[PDB]
């Protein structure tokens, strides 16, 4: 259980550390002796996790650490804590940095010792030590290729990289949106279709777009939109996947490699 | 499709919508599209019609490939257009080419803005038709006067700031060059 190490790839954890917090409450830290798993899934949240909310969209990221030291002894190690804690305790570290490096400890319920200096600053996050037989049943979601289609998003610091992130982000004008109906055909053209107005919008892309390798369609919400949205502008190599009216994935890469990978399921029926 | 305009000056076509507004502002409202130009046609209680034109010169393309009848005719909400074109004008300042649409009877009115990166493409649907008895005769008229369009503004700014309920119109021209055009107004003021 002795697990400590002093994370500094710093925007490549911030993503995740933000992202958790704006997906659902608390976050699972998997330590493995490797590699760590930030999983934000729904299975594991007594709250609603889909009662009348519809909240199913689970995140599988894993964070590098190779981040100073990684001593993960026991190697796995599966933990539960709030987000909001770790998400003030690095916004304050964000700031310290704005104006040393933050030591971070562990002590089935323990809690996390970050420590910090520009003054002294000791933040004791509370945890728990969820079990093997509780972290077996946390498995990442399988992902059939049968019609899977991916769209190779273009980088945010390219030229189209602006005009891409306005596009996406053109679905939250409308603040009576809930389903958005994306859609993808064969050069690829991908599109975006609301029909929940009094007229019918289409908001597609007719700028360059590559798919890494029949019309692929898949409902989603607009707060899975947002995160997207949110990943693609914190990110470089960005792929979207579309499986026809089963889930749409959003897989993130930091060039092992940081990927973060959102498995969103269909929100309604083409 | 039966017919198909296209224009980068949107400005003109939002004056013509903006010109549109003031015969109510959530009601029905007429588009004839013939060979000459696009015309928007309002009627208001059966007192009063307003009838826009937008000619061919002010698109590049104008097709009007339909040959079966010389003029279509369609209905559609202007709510709808006005609540779509207001959200569409967040950034008008790129460098959109407007593009209408229509393909016949049963078939929505397409508004497809381009900015060479994002095509919103809009299709509006199209109500059942209900407008020309509302018209002068033309070898009837009383008086003809012709009015410079700044005077003409002052003149009803001035009419709607003293409230004007009621309004009357005088034409009269005297022997010399008396021409005489007054506009009274039965107001609050008297």
């Amino acid at each position: 259980m002795k697990l400590k190490l002093i994370v500094n790839d710093y925007k490549l954890l911030r993503t995740t550390i933000n992202t958790v917090a704006s997906l659902r409450k608390t976050a699972i830290l998997r330590f493995n002796s490797e590699r760590l798993t930030i999983i934000s899934t729904p299975k594991s949240s007594s709250n609603n996790g889909t009662i009348l909310r519809g909240d199913t969209g689970q995140l599988w990221c894993t964070i590098p650490h190779d981040f100073r030291l990684y001593t993960v002894i026991s190697n796995t190690i599966t933990m539960e804590c709030n987000c909001d804690s770790l998400l003030s305790v690095f916004k304050r570290y964000d700031r310290v940095m704005n104006q040393s490096n933050m030591t971070i400890k562990l002590q089935p319920i323990c809690a996390l010792g970050i420590t910090f200096e520009e003054i002294m600053h000791s933040f004791k996050v509370p945890v728990k030590l969820l079990f093997r037989a509780q972290d077996t049943r946390i498995q990442e979601p399988m992902i059939n290729y049968i019609q899977l289609m991916m769209y190779k998003l273009p980088p945010i610091s390219g030229e189209f990289g602006s005009a891409f992130h306005g596009f996406i982000r053109r679905v939250e004008r409308y603040s009576n949106v809930n389903h958005i109906h994306l859609m993808g055909v064969k050069d690829v053209e991908l599109k975006i279709i609301v029909n929940e107005l009094d007229w019918h919008l289409e908001i597609c892309w007719n700028g360059p777009l590559d798919s890494v390798i029949s019309t692929h369609e898949v409902i989603i919400r607009c707060k899975d939109w947002k995160v997207c949205s949110k990943l693609y502008a914190a990110f470089e190599e960005v792929v979207l996947a579309i499986s026809h009216d089963e889930s749409c994935v959003f897989h993130c890469s930091l060039d092992e490699r940081g990927q973060i990978i959102y498995y969103i399921a269909r929100s309604k029926g083409l | 499709n039966k017919f198909s305009a296209s224009t980068v000056h949107l400005e003109h076509i939002t004056t013509a919508l903006s010109c549109l507004t003031p015969f109510g502002s959530k009601d029905d409202v007429l588009i004839f599209i013939d060979a000459d130009g696009l015309s928007f046609v309002r009627e208001n209680n059966h007192v009063i019609k307003i009838q826009l034109l937008l000619s061919r010169e002010l698109f590049m393309s104008y097709s009007y490939r339909n040959e079966t009848e010389d003029h279509m005719k369609l209905c559609v909400k202007i709510n709808h257009i006005l609540d779509s074109v207001s959200v569409m004008n967040r950034n008008s300042d790129d460098i959109v080419e407007c593009t209408l649409s229509y393909d016949g009877h049963g078939s929505p009115f397409v508004l497809i803005f381009e900015d060479s990166f994002i095509s919103e493409r809009v299709e509006y649907s199209t109500y059942l038709i209900k407008t020309n008895g509302l018209e002068l005769d033309r070898e009837r008229i009383s008086f003809e006067a012709i009015i410079k369009g700044e005077a003409l503004h002052s003149a009803l700014k001035d009419l709607k700031e003293i409230g004007c309920k009621e309004c009357y119109v005088y034409a009269k021209t005297e022997a010399n060059d008396e021409n005489v055009f007054a506009l009274i107004s039965k107001s609050q003021l008297g």
